[PDB]
């Protein structure tokens, strides 16, 4: 019979504290047992890695969160405890085989009864198989052209390798379309509509350190004092299709893993190497508020008073890791916020963390633009440390912190900019390619106020950005429009609303 | 064998290829935007007239059919660069408005106002054909040797449709030159890598510049390239071109001939 | 053993992460995308194990950044329902909406001159003299600079990058010396992205992280250009040398 367990099977990617050559896949089991031994574990999808780090975050982080800050201050004990196996440097592989002992025969993916994050009894009831080419990312699928990734043309599709079907599961969870996926019956219920991903269009803030373990330990929310929670391959038994998708005060619900929007079973192949069909439809029709906004995400709340995550755009993408640089930093993650800062409890810690995210820009329906990765760069925290002095180190950090708050005030100005002048000048296009030019110029000219290199509109060693920032959106908007400042009814617009980026 | 093609073909008032706006495509280079017409472009209209005009070759001397479903050779061999303009040039914006043919009691509530950029200059073009790998996909040297005469001829004889209405931009080019090489397939590009200046035109400016980055080329690495050109123009000579022909057919004809 | 190969002409995209309709490209060339560049050079059919190539070393300076810009590119539009691109269920789409709308990125007037450097590294330089297939910049349609090998044969070639290779016109000031130029090599690490090719099989194509540190390096203000047209002198000069 197939069978692959995440526990003992290698899929993940792991990278050594030595050497940074030839990194080996291994198990999540000993992935979690190594843990100060690896810098970090890697998966090729931005969404496969964005759930990854949830689930990772709720295994090792759950035995060492507690799930329990009850009287004694809650936030000040769990800070306790975490500064104590903080300390330790490394989880005891003990505590994990009890972990993994409570439901070791329930990960094996493709069992018959109980698979990984799916539903085993989809098979009998949808007449329609999906397909991996409708479960895979840049796979595509079947009103899809066979333009890119390969072409497959949805006849004889090559399979997916089991530890590759993995990772695709994991982000369909995540993301994953909506609208008219194959309809399954329930009772004679038969709706093939599916609502959307809970983290769709969003980039997802993970702190990094300098090992696994570290990191593991500092991206668990602080879970704050409520109901016992459970994740969905720790629920005792099936939800059932119809029904409220109940609430969940633990940090499995505030995970984001108490319940998907989207349901998945993948049929295997005979040995277990690979996938050969899959069945993506929905497991709920009504559609649940989730408590407590996600920590990871960065939110935003606009007129009328509603709050909703700030979507992940592929223009800051053009700037290789300006997300990560967020750490230098109004409105800031959670997660960051609680563990990042000073009054956590960690001594050193904090000096050589370093953040990553993973951002998937999208439609929040069906069509998909772009997706990356970003941790943040060595050299900027190292250039600190060359020197090691008080000064002029503080100095650089306080340059770097300001260079960054000037690109993004102007990345900011520069889109409500374009974007309202385009729509006055017709009484939109021109942000794209905007925000295009505008972080490819401000690009190097952020690495130029780092090194106190000579840019245009910076002086060396003045005090902060300079206005460096603010000539490079001038250029950019004034490349873009252009070649419509001609008409005067035009111009006028055009110029009232350059005028707000000169600061 | 790799049978490349230059051509200095210029264009009137128009806008063959333009961008997600209207404005024409421009690439930044030799530090002075120029307008541009992009390789697909005008390869899809250099394939259509070939398919055309030949009643799989285009699979092979063009990698695949759109349309299609991909036959294991998704590669086309023939290489497309994307045409740019010798100079520097700066978009025209062209104000116009439809106008309404009934008449309120008002006169010229026009019907349409707006504006559409234009542009013209003279585009160095150039492509490249991978001769060898073209008769082994092929199979049949004879097939092969019709198709790379007519592949050529349509390099030359056509024009995209875009705009064309508006502006007949119908043109056809004032040089071509044809270089059987064996080392490797290189364009002349860098010879425009300072735009021209203008006011004097620049059609002959740009052929014995472009005469100039032939010598040079041709000293550093001296070759058994087969070479040969043709142009609208008498009045100047080209010797780093190879043996003048007294047209652009006679011409292909005698490359082709080289290249077996 | 080494040799320097030149990357420039007027568009080169050297994408990394992108998998959809909007492409994306990498201000600087991507190992992965020089390592093709060579198999295309030597014959390397899709598929082929790329561990030849594994043991080579990428060390590239960047002349002039270049602007990036972004090619609309359509695809099928403009044709008839029946000739336009198939669907992966195979009945084509309604006209109006059988076209492709791909928003491809590209680096224009960027110049870098990167110094190979490996072990076979020498007959790989003999086979972009004679290619097996035309070797390109990213893009297909992007095609090399004529100057595309540089010195097919160098000892030591970074030494070669820090000085005696000409450089654009840059501004030179007066009483000065020693311009500054970023060098890229490969705790100190700039980025870390998927590069180095596991497989070019168009089936799956995979790969894995290359750390990159990029060390402003300063080397002699002789080494710039003049002006005007002096660049591509004092290069030529220099390729016959």
């Amino acid at each position: 019979p197939p069978s692959f367990d995440v526990t003992i099977a290698p899929w993940l990617i792991a990278r050594s504290r030595d050497v940074l050559a030839a990194p080996e896949m291994l198990g999540l089991r000993d992935v979690l047992i190594r843990s100060h031994e690896l810098s970090d574990v890697e998966i090729p999808l931005p969404p496969g890695a964005a759930v990854l780090w949830r689930i990772l975050a709720l295994i090792t982080a759950r035995i060492t969160g507690l799930d329990q800050p009850p009287n004694k201050n809650p936030k000040r004990k769990w800070q306790a405890r975490r500064s104590q196996i903080l300390s330790k440097g490394r989880l005891d592989p003990e505590a994990v085989d009890a972990y993994f002992a409570d439901y070791s025969e329930r990960f094996d993916l493709f069992h018959p009864e109980r698979p990984w994050l799916q539903d085993p009894r989809l098979r009998e009831e949808c007449p329609k198989t999906s397909g991996v080419n409708k479960l895979a990312w840049g796979r595509t699928a079947g009103e899809n052209q066979v333009w890119l990734g390969g072409h497959h043309h949805d006849l004889d599709p090559h399979p997916l390798d089991s530890a590759e079907a993995v990772w695709h599961l994991l982000a369909t969870l995540g993301y994953g379309p909506s609208g008219m996926c194959t309809a399954r019956v329930v009772r004679g219920r038969s709706e093939r509509n599916v609502t959307a991903g809970p983290l769709r269009g969003t980039v997802s803030y993970h702190p990094l350190g300098r090992t696994l373990f570290e990191s593991l330990i500092l991206n668990i929310p602080y879970p704050g004092t409520g109901a016992a929670d459970l994740a969905f391959w720790e629920q005792p038994e099936l939800n059932d299709p119809l029904g409220l998708p109940e609430e969940s005060a633990g940090l499995a619900g505030i995970l984001r893993l108490d319940h998907f929007r989207h349901a998945v079973l993948l049929h295997p192949s005979p040995d277990g190497s690979h996938v050969v069909d899959a069945w993506v439809t929905w497991a709920w029709r009504e559609r649940n508020i989730s408590p407590e906004l996600d920590p990871y995400l960065i939110y935003q709340t606009s007129k009328e008073g509603r709050v909703y995550p700030r979507p992940a755009e592929a223009e800051r993408a053009i700037w290789r890791d300006l997300d990560a640089l967020l750490h230098y930093g109004n409105y800031r993650p959670t997660i960051l916020d609680n563990c990042t800062p000073l009054a956590q409890v960690p001594q050193e810690v904090l000096d050589s963390l370093r953040l990553r995210a993973f951002g998937f820009d999208q439609d929040g329906q069906a069509r998909d633009k772009q997706w990356f990765t970003a941790t943040t760069p060595a050299v900027l925290r190292w250039l600190a440390d060359r020197e090691t002095d008080d000064n002029e180190n503080a100095r650089i950090v306080r340059r770097i912190t300001l260079a960054r708050k000037a690109a993004e005030a102007l990345g900011r100005r520069l889109e409500k900019a374009c974007k309202e002048a385009w729509k006055e000048s017709n009484s939109g296009p021109w942000v794209q390619h905007g925000m295009s030019r505008y972080w490819a110029k401000a690009e190097p000219v952020f690495w130029n106020i780092v090194y106190d290199r000579p840019a245009q509109g910076y002086t060396p060693g003045m005090a902060g950005p300079g206005n460096a920032f603010n000539l490079v959106a001038l250029a950019a908007y004034d490349e873009v429009t252009g070649p419509y400042c001609e008409r005067p009814r035009v111009a006028k617009v055009v110029e009232r609303h350059r005028s707000t980026l000169f600061s | 064998t790799f049978v490349d093609i230059h051509a200095i073909q210029t264009l009137p008032y128009s806008n063959i290829n333009r961008d997600d706006l209207g404005s024409p495509k421009t690439v930044v280079y030799g530090g002075k935007e120029r307008t541009r017409v992009s390789s697909q472009s005008w390869k899809r209209a250099v394939r259509h007239e070939v398919e055309a005009r030949l009643g799989n070759v285009s699979v092979n001397l063009f990698g695949r059919m759109l349309a299609e479903l991909p036959s294991t050779e998704v590669d086309g061999a023939v290489q497309f660069a994307h045409a740019f303009t010798v100079h520097g040039t700066t978009v025209e914006v062209d104000f116009f408005t439809a106008v309404d043919d009934i008449p309120k009691e008002n006169d010229h509530g026009s019907g349409h106002m707006n504006a559409g950029q234009f542009s013209a200059g003279t585009f160095y073009r150039y492509a490249n054909v991978n001769l060898d790998r073209l008769v082994e996909n092929t199979g049949d040297a004879q097939t092969a040797r019709t198709a790379v005469a007519e592949f050529l001829r349509a390099f030359l004889s056509t024009v995209p449709s875009g705009k064309q209405n508006a502006t007949a931009a119908m043109t056809l080019p004032d040089l071509v030159h044809i270089a059987v090489r064996f080392d490797r397939p290189i364009s002349f590009a860098p010879a425009f890598e300072t735009a021209l200046y203008g006011s004097d035109g620049y059609t002959l400016r740009a052929c014995q510049e472009l005469n100039n980055y032939a010598e040079r080329l041709r000293e550093v690495w001296p070759d058994d390239a087969i070479r040969g050109y043709a142009t609208v123009e008498n009045k100047t000579d080209l010797a780093a071109l190879g043996e003048r022909y007294d047209s652009y057919p006679a011409l292909i004809d005698a490359m082709v001939a080289a290249a077996f | 053993s080494g040799f320097l190969l030149r990357l420039a002409g007027p568009m080169q995209s050297w994408g990394e992460h992108s998998m959809f309709g909007e492409r994306d490209t990498l201000p600087y060339p991507s190992r992965s995308g020089l390592i093709g560049m060579f198999a295309a050079a030597q014959g390397v059919r899709r598929g082929d194990p790329l561990d030849r190539y594994k043991e080579l070393k990428f060390t590239v300076r960047v002349d002039r950044p270049g602007v990036r810009l972004v090619d609309f590119h359509t695809i099928g539009g403009g044709l008839p329902k029946e000739r336009t691109v198939p669907t992966a269920a195979g009945e084509r789409r309604d006209p109006k909406k059988a076209t492709i709308v791909t928003s491809r990125s590209y680096l224009a007037d960027a110049v870098f001159t990167v110094a190979v450097t490996g072990p076979e590294a020498d007959t790989i330089a003999d086979a972009l003299a004679a290619p097996y297939w035309q070797p390109y910049l990213g893009r297909r349609a992007f095609v090399p600079d004529p100057l595309l090998v540089l010195r097919r044969r160098v000892a030591d070639p970074v030494r070669e990058l820090v000085e005696a290779v000409p450089l654009p016109h840059r501004r030179v000031e007066e009483d000065a010396a020693t311009v500054l130029v970023d060098l890229i090599y490969e705790t100190r690490t700039l980025t870390v992205l998927n590069d180095v090719p596991l497989s070019f099989d168009s089936k799956s194509r995979r790969y894995s992280t290359r750390q990159i540190r990029v060390v402003p390096t300063e080397v002699p203000a002789t080494l710039v250009a003049g002006p005007g047209r002096d660049y591509q002198n004092k290069l030529f000069t220099y390729v016959k040398q």
